[PDB]
């Protein structure tokens, strides 16, 4: 007789299957594991797609993608993660295709088998790969790879095919670095392994092989890949000191968009402070010198995807957390004022009454000439670039170009004007605040006029958009553009208090 | 420019809900006010015994009455969103938050926010000779911004 | 079509219970407004003590005044429906709907549904001179619909 569960399904025990996952500003790793092409962005959104696609037992799993298991102050957890190659040598061709978990049950009639490739002028004919009878995907390879090592073709002279069962990946690399512009051609018969292999479908770039980029050019073509993002954490081994600078100096001139880490260890701090002193916001951290179980940096990236950045009650001061499994890097009053002064978020750990807490003391960046010179505040300012580039990115596909006279200043302030709404109520702005001589001078001569400070005084932001004209590299005709200037209000919030008990 | 002239205005609206990126509102009526707003209160005093004046910073939410040109784009949009959030019944209302900006032809801008309709005639009533007559809508906005001078 | 003429406006009337398949008003009055409505509510506000704007979407029904020529068809017939649904001594009321659809000459079509009368003068006034004075019906309808753009 039919049974109840065509109509009715009480899945019983640990369903689970909460559909509120939707925190953006997500921690971006650029990791070294040849696993992930170079050149692409995969966005996983929990540990058990990283652990699927990625190694069990690479840190992309292990290390990363366990700060999935941060409790947030109120509720919230990271949902969503993101990664990119570090392009650690001289970049072969490594073709890659076809995540799709091919079996050999497919390719189990494969006997004799023409798997061409398209080289461009070296489209050649390799047959004579026998998969009807084969031992796995991962020896089929074998077969394909001395297969194209019959022609004497220098690109083709050692051919290697990889079957990756974690993706469940055919990835033919090849063998001359340099210049590795590769591609699959399409066979006829069943025994082809063209489009059966993935390498034909749509699932194959190319992978062209180049020279390395390896600090900072590599995250300039990841951020090309997807804006989406909030931090890159660039792990892996640790980075040079000068390719570190150079990381953190290229996105202090991008300034907008992304707060980034550097992990050193102790004793570092001070050649490390005078490098990277200024140049907007980068989060040190000093690692624990014994052992490497936390992933330190993973602190800013944890919180900064955790907020939500909808619901009235942002900001979090980034200094009071509560982070557990993690190594208690400082201990000491003298060590941990120390390594103030040379910025440092050192995770360290006090006593009260008994007990032992925690703490992710302190939330300084480095900035110090004019920047946000504070996590929150700092995350706050990335939020508000993000949404307010969004909204602007939906009105201009929804009508493009706004008339740039008067009314365009129209279309663009109404369409920005609900996101300072949302900044408004949700603290990342503030009502009051005192304004006072040096602010009203600045706030009077950078844009605003003589009365302008006084509404950052009482509401907290004074937003007006001017149109400018300007040419480009090939454009003869003299383009026009917006310019919005919004006058943030900042926000502080107590780290120390100090009390006179009197009379005992 | 201290000039006393608005023609050249505009009222750039925008709903969450039904107007996204919303419209512009430019056909403004030539009888009454274009744009009018009734005197806001922001305060409330009391006199003691003695003449001890007491003051009451009373919280408010200023008021706009648009006039418009009746069965025109601008307008019909205004009596699509005022319709949207109207309820009546059977019909589903969508409560939305309006935001509503200004450019007068000065340079000064006028930004209003967290609103909603407030009147409407939802009929284009027709005058004596045989002419529409001109429809106003009232919103009542909870926080305003004036933006840019001269 | 986004003209400000209505010359030509027509007002089709139906009751369920006294004109099923309704009559047509078209000698509307010449010195009053020939169609009428009052503002819609359709909201209304209130303030907290810290400043925060609170909104009621009150459900509303809208109203409609039609002034016509006295001693004529249309209203007659008119004078005929509110008779029916009046409730006086002896006489039995008939509890009815009635539509009125709104053609006006541009093509767009305003229909209220779910009304009844309002109001009613029940005798022709005269003026001064002797002209009659003009009657002016009113309706409260419950749904009204939009259809039609030029």
């Amino acid at each position: 007789m039919i049974s109840q569960s065509r109509y009715i399904r009480i899945i019983s025990g640990v369903g689970a299957g909460a559909p509120v996952a939707g925190r953006k500003l997500i921690l971006r790793v650029m990791t070294t594991n040849n696993v992930i092409p170079p050149g692409i962005v995969i966005e996983f959104d929990n540990s058990n797609a990283v652990m699927s696609y990625f190694g069990a037992q690479s840190e992309e799993y292990q290390r990363a993608a366990a700060y999935f298991k941060f409790i947030s102050k109120s509720v919230n957890s990271p949902s969503s993660i993101s990664f990119a190659r570090w392009v650690n040598t001289a970049i072969a061709p490594m073709v890659v295709g076809d995540n799709l978990p091919k079996t050999i049950a497919d390719f189990a009639g494969f006997s004799a088998g023409v798997l061409t490739i398209m080289v461009g002028a070296a489209e050649k004919n390799i047959t004579a790969i026998d998969t009807s009878a084969a031992t796995s995907m991962d020896n089929v390879a074998s077969i394909i790879q001395t297969e194209i090592r019959k022609n004497t073709d220098p690109q083709l002279a050692q051919a290697t095919v990889t079957w990756n069962q974690n993706t469940n990946q055919f990835t033919l690399v090849g063998a001359t670095i340099g210049t590795g512009v590769l591609a699959v051609a399409k066979s006829a018969d069943p025994q082809d392994m063209s489009t059966a292999l993935g390498w034909s479908t749509s699932n194959v770039v190319n992978v062209a092989g180049q020279a390395a980029d390896l600090p900072d050019a590599a995250v300039a073509k990841s951020t090309n890949v997807s804006n989406n993002f909030g931090s890159f954490l660039f792990a892996g081994a640790p980075l040079d000191n000068d390719q570190i600078k150079a990381v953190s100096a290229w996105n202090a001139a991008q300034n907008n968009q992304f707060i980034y880490t550097v992990a050193t260890s102790l004793a570092n701090l001070g050649t490390l402070f005078d490098l990277v002193k200024g140049n907007a916001g980068t989060g040190l951290h000093v690692l624990s010198a014994t052992a490497a179980n936390d992933f330190v940096e993973q602190c800013p990236s944890e919180i900064f995807a955790a907020t939500n950045y909808d619901e009235p009650g942002a900001s979090q001061n980034y200094m009071y957390y509560q982070f557990p499994g993690r190594n208690i890097t400082v201990s000491d009053d003298t060590v941990a004022n120390t390594v103030d002064k040379s910025r440092g978020n050192y995770i360290g750990v006090t006593q009260a009454n008994g007990q032992q807490l925690a703490f992710y003391q302190r939330g300084i960046l480095c900035g110090g000439p004019t920047d946000a010179v504070d996590m929150n505040v700092y995350a706050n300012e990335i939020w508000l670039k993000s949404a307010i580039a969004q909204a602007l990115l939906d009105l201009f596909l929804n009508v493009n170009a706004v008339p740039a006279s008067s009314t365009g200043e129209a279309m663009v302030l109404a369409v920005l004007q609900p996101v300072l709404d949302k900044a408004t109520a949700n603290g990342t702005f503030t009502y009051g605040k005192e304004i006072s001589a040096v602010q009203q001078q600045y706030i009077t001569q950078v844009t605003g006029d003589r009365r302008a400070w006084r509404q950052v005084q009482t509401l907290g932001y004074w937003i007006n958009i001017t149109f400018s004209s300007y040419t480009n590299n090939n454009t003869g005709l003299i383009e026009w553009k917006a310019n919005y200037t919004l006058i943030y209000s900042k926000g502080d919030a107590i780290r120390f208090v100090e009390g006179s008990d009197v009379m005992i | 420019m201290i000039n006393i002239s608005a023609f050249g205005s505009i009222c750039q609206f925008t709903a969450s809900r039904t107007f996204p990126n919303g419209f512009t509102v430019t056909e403004f009526a030539d009888d009454a006010d274009p744009i009018d707003s009734p005197p806001f209160t922001a305060a409330d005093t009391g006199v003691g015994l003695n003449g001890d004046m007491v003051v009451w910073n009373r919280a408010n939410i200023l008021e706009v009455v648009v006039n418009v040109i009746p069965n025109t784009e601008g307008e019909r949009n205004l009596a699509v969103l005022l319709d949207a959030n109207r309820t009546g019944k059977d019909k589903s209302g969508a409560r939305d938050v309006v935001g509503l900006v200004v450019a007068m032809p000065d340079g000064s801008k006028i930004t209003c926010t967290n609103g909603t309709p407030i009147d409407g005639v939802l009929i284009n009533a027709v005058a004596s000779v045989g002419r529409l007559k001109t429809k106003p809508y009232r919103f009542r906005f909870e926080k305003v911004i004036k933006a840019g001078t001269s």
